[PDB]
Formats: C-alpha cells, sequence, structure tokens
C-alpha cells in the first residue's frame, strides 16, 4: 500500500490537482518519507537523545 | 579549509527547467519551407514516440 501511495502521490496527485476543472484531490494514502524509527534503548546505549 | 576538504571539479547544469512541475527541455523549431506547422509537430511527436 505505501508504494502505490507514493506513486501516486509523487508522480499522479501534482498533475491531477493541477487539472482544469478540478478543485480538492485528497490523496488515499502518504507520500514516502524517510523514516528514521529510533529504539531509546539504542539510543541509551550510546548515551544519546533525538 | 584544507584540513577538513577535497577538492573536485564536475559539470552540472547552469539553468535547470521544470515543466508542469517536472524536470523538462525546451526545444524551439520551425518547420522547413513549404510546410505547415501541424505536420512539423507530427514529426517531432513521431520522433519524440521513439
Amino acid at each position: 500500500q505505501e508504494d502505490i501511495s507514493d506513486y501516486v502521490a509523487a508522480n499522479m496527485k501534482d498533475a491531477i490537482s493541477r487539472t482544469s476543472g478540478v478543485g480538492d484531490v485528497q490523496l488515499f494514502g502518504s507520500q514516502y518519507a524517510m523514516r528514521i524509527w529510533m529504539n531509546p534503548n539504542e539510543l541509551n546505549k550510546f548515551q544519546l537523545t533525538p | 579549509f584544507s584540513a577538513f576538504s577535497s577538492s573536485r571539479w564536475e559539470y552540472g547544469s547552469p539553468r535547470l527547467e521544470r515543466y508542469n512541475g517536472l524536470p523538462s527541455m525546451e526545444i524551439l523549431g520551425q518547420a522547413a519551407p513549404g510546410k505547415s506547422t501541424g505536420e512539423a509537430m507530427e514529426l517531432m511527436e513521431q520522433l519524440a514516440s521513439k
């Protein structure tokens, strides 16, 4: 699902929302973001903080 | 700067174009004398198809 949503957001949503007669275009998903899923145990191991 | 830097010569675009939110390159042309703009545009489309 996240792969399809990213393709729609990055390749189709912008062009469609700019099409004649189109008002609000709402994405049923979300574009990719660089997700850094932090682990508090590993952050502690090195005395690090987000 | 030499203590914490390295220097290189590379290539890059002095002017980046975009069309409708996507990277683009513009090409200007003229139909050959004795020909219409429609047929020239058709040939350009046929060439771009490849």
